[PDB]
RNA sequence: UUUUGGCAUAGUUGC
């Protein structure tokens, strides 16, 4: 829905686990549209910054990713359309982690880039 | 056909 | 699957132009005109136009229908190749960042304190201003007695002071920026700007050996060059084969007697050639002079061009003239009349040389410049030099063999021994001749005659200053 | 281009850029070209 | 071409509609010219004879008027319909 | 120097770094005064 | 002048007035200066106006105003008189 | 022949076509972003004013930028000579070559 | 005490 997407480009962040895309404002309103029940990072801005990310590059609004090769690349077709981000700079904590680990969530990096 | 006007009703918008 | 068609889209306005198309496709969805396109991507360093995901191109002009940012793609797309279709979404990648911007845009900033709050961080920085004295540049450090001259916006606390759009500085800029407005990666300041707050080089010509390996001890002639892993392609003594070395295999090794350039450190610059060759203490001297100079073997390279080592006469002031002895960053190394080396600025003025000029020497012989003359009396007495520059008792010699001053001294010439018209543009009247009765100007004047312009007619002609009478 | 090579960008994009090089030096030495129209400078003459 | 081929080109030229929804109506009625004028720095008008024009390298021309009718719908079932004059 | 206002024929000095008007027409054209320097003609 | 303008071409220039223009009724050549006219550099250099340097004249008629812009804009009329030859 | 008549309508025609896009595009611009355009700061009255004044003023007949097939050689400077050089020129009609 | 300086298409005119 339109609550997804962002209202303005400042403060952009790119979530660290599905790479949402969304401004400060709505992951403090809103959480993540995608795994907030896994992160619950509604209510609480630290939990953003833990969990979110200031660098990023490349964005995609992903339409229709159950008919799109792009999210087969990305890894993004089992989940809802939204504004996502191609690369992301950033890594949670070993708690978050080993957490969602236990619930039986493994962490995979969004972190595609070609270092060097 | 176009109208004439005199100078005195062009009013002062041009230096506005 | 369906193919990718580039749409040209206004520059800048790439991910706006995606949003209002999202909205479009959102709005109608239900409609009897439903947008049959599939996805469209708006790259962040793709800038200028955008992709849109469909089976046909007639569905992708009957999508963009409407919106006027792409209307430069309206009549014609373009299909992304097939093969190519990954790389579109390929993307690749107390410290010092560097201001995006502002004035100072691009400008070593040192990261002084870090606000936890990650909105802010505070950067030390030089101030690129005119200090509100042009304005109604390039790096400078703070002067806070120039600014509170000037007035203006500003507010002094000591040291401390805000000025000019809340600029904030101490001492040196300490001014709050978001990080996103700035680089946090890969700004590697140079040692300039720490005083303001491995490497390989081989080149195509030169001779390295081999250090280890079973082809130790090769001497060849560089003739390709990489970044790290060189591979080179070395031409040996007595093989006709190329073979292949890594930068780390390899030295910059150099039989004595040669040219050698210094490629870096204390020593830059200077030419010379290489006496012994020992492990790794390699002693030259220098065409200039005749000191020992100790060099590491990647300090040397091979190049055959000649020594550099200028000479331009100044005026130090009206009264007393000078000879520059050397040049620097802002400065120039002076030699004056007296003898005394000193220092000045670049901002001294250029006089006109008089090479024809005639000076008498301590035994009434005519001397010119480039004359080799001895000097036998005086403080540089039995010292022989080549005139270069002279004035009314002054005479300014080089010589190679001194190292001093760049081999340029001065003594006195008498101690060495050689080895307008004001009628011009003035109202006249011909009150002599064959032209009495006229007014003319003057344009021209001599000794004898003057060319008149004469107003009354349309004609120039030369009189006899005789025949003028002023107006 | 050479930002490009060192971007490691795309090979189509690469490939335009290498297409509007051809046509630019081939303007440079002759803007009389059979093929792609004449080169302005933005004040409405072609180039000499 | 003044009294007559002006006037009759603004007729001829089709009126103008936008959408954004707010929909929009531009019409071009009457057109209007003074006498050759002349604003100095101070933008105050006054009548330019040949002479000065040719004297002072200007150009011997009068200023041109358009009222234009713009008829605005906001889809409520209403047309705001503005005049503006000797525009 | 003294210059002509182009339609009063209004004599009036300007200085070298205000506009030109007439100081009683408002008029924006100025001639020169003539020179006072000796001109002569031969009739010829 | 000379010590004003760094750049300068060889001519006279006492034909002119404090105006940088020259009054009407001056008899002059083709060399001389008819609007004395610099440029500040970023002291000053020449671009005055010269006459076309082949033929001698009289100024006649020096008329002084403002242009389209109101910049001072002068133009200046000058008479030579042509006998048949 | 087209005197000055039929000459100037073409080109006010031209420039009136011209100047409609420009307030199209204009309004367009605040009507999407959901308020009323200024319509006095809708017109740019340079496409008529300068426009007319370059065409007259170095002969170039037809749109600038269209200046490689536009037809020149239509307003040229009087003939000031004598009485009868202004007159003829006053009168002279012209063919292109065409 | 030494002077400088544009390229262009278009237009008209002269054996
Ligand atoms: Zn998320
Ligand atoms: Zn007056």
């Amino acid at each position: 829905a339109l609550e997804t997407v962002p209202k303005d480009l400042r403060h952009l962040r790119a979530c660290l686990l599905c790479s949402l895309v969304k401004t400060i404002d709505q992951f403090e309103y809103d959480g993540c549209d995608n795994c907030d029940a896994y992160l619950q990072m509604k209510g609480n801005r630290e939990m953003v910054y833990d969990c979110t990310s200031s660098s990023f590059d490349g964005i995609i609004a992903m339409m229709s990713p159950e008919d799109s090769w792009v999210s087969k690349w990305q890894r993004v077709s089992n989940f809802k359309p939204g504004v996502y981000a191609v690369s992301v700079t950033g890594r949670l904590p070993q708690g978050i982690v080993r957490e969602l680990k236990s619930r039986g969530v493994a962490y995979k990096s969004r972190d595609t880039a070609i270092k060097t | 056909g176009v109208k004439l006007l005199d100078i005195s009703e062009l009013d002062m918008v041009g230096a506005g | 699957d369906p193919n990718l068609w580039t749409v040209k889209c206004k520059i800048g306005e790439e991910r706006a132009t995606a949003i209002s198309l999202m909205r479009k496709f959102i709005a109608y969805q239900f409609t009897d005109t439903p947008l049959q396109i599939k996805s469209v991507v708006a790259p962040e360093h793709v800038k200028g136009y955008i992709y849109v995901e469909a089976y046909k191109q007639t569905h992708v002009k009957q999508a963009i229908e409407g919106v006027g940012n792409l209307r430069l793609g309206y009549w014609n797309q373009q299909m992304v190749p097939i093969k190519e279709m990954t790389d579109v979404l390929k993307v690749v990648k107390k410290s010092w960042v560097r201001l995006k911007r502002g004035i100072y845009k691009d400008d070593i900033a040192q990261v002084d304190y870090v606000e936890p709050s990650q909105n802010t961080i505070s950067l030390k920085m030089i101030p690129r201003i005119d200090y509100d004295r042009i304005k109604a540049p390039p790096q400078r450090l703070f002067d806070a007695e120039k600014i509170r001259s000037l007035g203006g916006d500003v507010a002094s606390d000591g040291d401390f002071l805000i000025f000019e759009g809340n600029r904030y500085s101490r001492k040196f800029l300490f001014k709050s920026f978001a990080m996103s407005a700035v680089i946090t990666e890969g700004v590697k300041p140079t040692l300039s700007e720490l005083e303001k707050f491995r490497e390989h080089n081989f080149q195509p010509g030169d001779n390295v050996e081999v250090c280890e390996g079973e082809l130790i001890n090769l001497q060849g002639k560089i003739l390709s060059v990489d970044g790290n892993k060189i591979t080179i392609m070395p031409k040996h003594e007595d093989l006709k084969d190329m073979l292949e070395f890594p930068a780390q295999e390899l030295r910059k090794y150099f039989k004595m007697g040669d040219h050698v350039k210094v490629i870096a450190g204390r020593f830059e610059g200077d030419t010379g050639l290489i006496v012994r060759v020992e492990e790794n203490f390699v002693i030259l001297f220098s065409d200039l002079t005749m000191h020992e100079l100790k060099v590491l073997p990647r300090d040397l390279q091979l190049c055959s061009e000649t020594a550099s080592g200028w000479g331009e006469l100044v005026q130090l002031d009206p009264q007393t003239v000078g000879v520059i002895v050397r040049l620097e960053r802002e400065t120039f190394q002076v030699l004056n009349m007296y003898g005394k080396v000193v220092t000045v600025r670049h901002q001294v003025t250029r006089k006109k040389d008089n090479r024809f000029a005639v000076a008498l020497d301590s035994e009434q012989n005519n001397i010119h410049v480039k004359d080799i003359v001895k000097v036998i009396d005086g403080p540089h007495s039995g010292r022989e030099g080549e005139i270069r520059h002279l004035f009314r008792s002054f005479a300014f010699l080089h010589c190679k063999k001194l190292v001093e001053n760049g081999g340029m001294f001065v003594c006195k010439t008498r101690h060495l021994v050689l080895a307008d018209n004001e009628l011009i543009g003035q109202t006249v009247r011909i009150s002599q001749g064959p032209y009495k009765g006229y007014i003319g100007v003057v344009k021209d004047a001599t000794e004898s005659t003057a060319r008149v312009e004469l107003h009354s007619t349309c004609q120039t002609i030369s009189v006899d200053r005789q025949r003028l009478t002023t107006v | 281009l050479r930002r490009n090579e060192q971007n490691g960008a795309a090979a189509h994009v690469i490939a335009e850029d290498v297409k509007l090089l051809q046509f630019h030096v081939a303007t440079m030495v002759d803007n009389e070209l059979p093929g792609l129209p004449r080169a302005m400078q933005k004040s409405g003459r072609p180039l000499k | 071409f003044i009294q007559m081929s002006v006037q009759r080109i603004v007729e001829d030229a089709p009126p103008i509609d936008l959408q954004a929804p707010p929909r929009y109506l531009l019409k071009f009625e009457q057109i209007y010219l003074s006498k050759p004028t002349h604003w100095e720095r101070d933008g105050a008008p006054s009548p330019m004879m040949p002479n000065e024009a040719r004297l002072r390298n200007l150009t011997y021309s009068a200023p041109l008027y358009v009222d234009i009718t713009k008829t605005v719908i906001k889809e409520g079932e209403e047309q705001l319909q503005t005049q503006h004059q000797k525009t | 120097m003294i210059y002509i206002c182009g339609e009063c024929h209004t004599e009036n000095e300007i200085k070298s770094r205000d506009p030109i008007r007439c100081r009683e027409c408002g008029y924006r054209i100025m001639y020169k005064k003539r020179t006072k320097r000796l001109v002569v003609f031969d009739a010829r | 002048t000379r010590e004003t303008c760094q750049g300068m071409r060889h001519a006279i220039y006492d034909k002119l007035d404090d105006d940088g223009l020259i009054a009407p009724g001056v008899r002059v050549s083709g060399d001389d200066v008819i609007i004395g006219k610099t440029v500040t550099l970023p002291t000053k250099r020449d671009c005055s106006t010269f006459l076309r340097t082949s033929e001698t004249g009289i100024v006649d008629q020096v008329m002084v105003t403002l242009n389209q812009e109101g910049y001072k804009f002068c133009k200046i009329r000058v008479r030579s008189v042509r006998i048949p030859q | 022949l087209d005197l000055a008549g039929p000459l100037l309508a073409f080109l006010f025609r031209g420039m009136f076509k011209n100047l409609l896009k420009e307030v199209r595009i204009y309004a367009q611009k605040f009507i999407d972003r959901g308020k009323d355009f200024n319509l006095e700061l809708a017109i740019k009255t340079r496409i008529i004013s300068d426009g007319l004044k370059y065409s007259l003023a170095t002969g170039n007949w037809g749109d600038q930028k269209k200046a490689h097939q536009a037809r020149a050689g239509v307003s040229q400077v009087l003939n000031r000579l004598t009485f009868a050089s202004t007159l003829s020129h006053l009168r002279r009609l012209n063919s292109p070559i065409g």
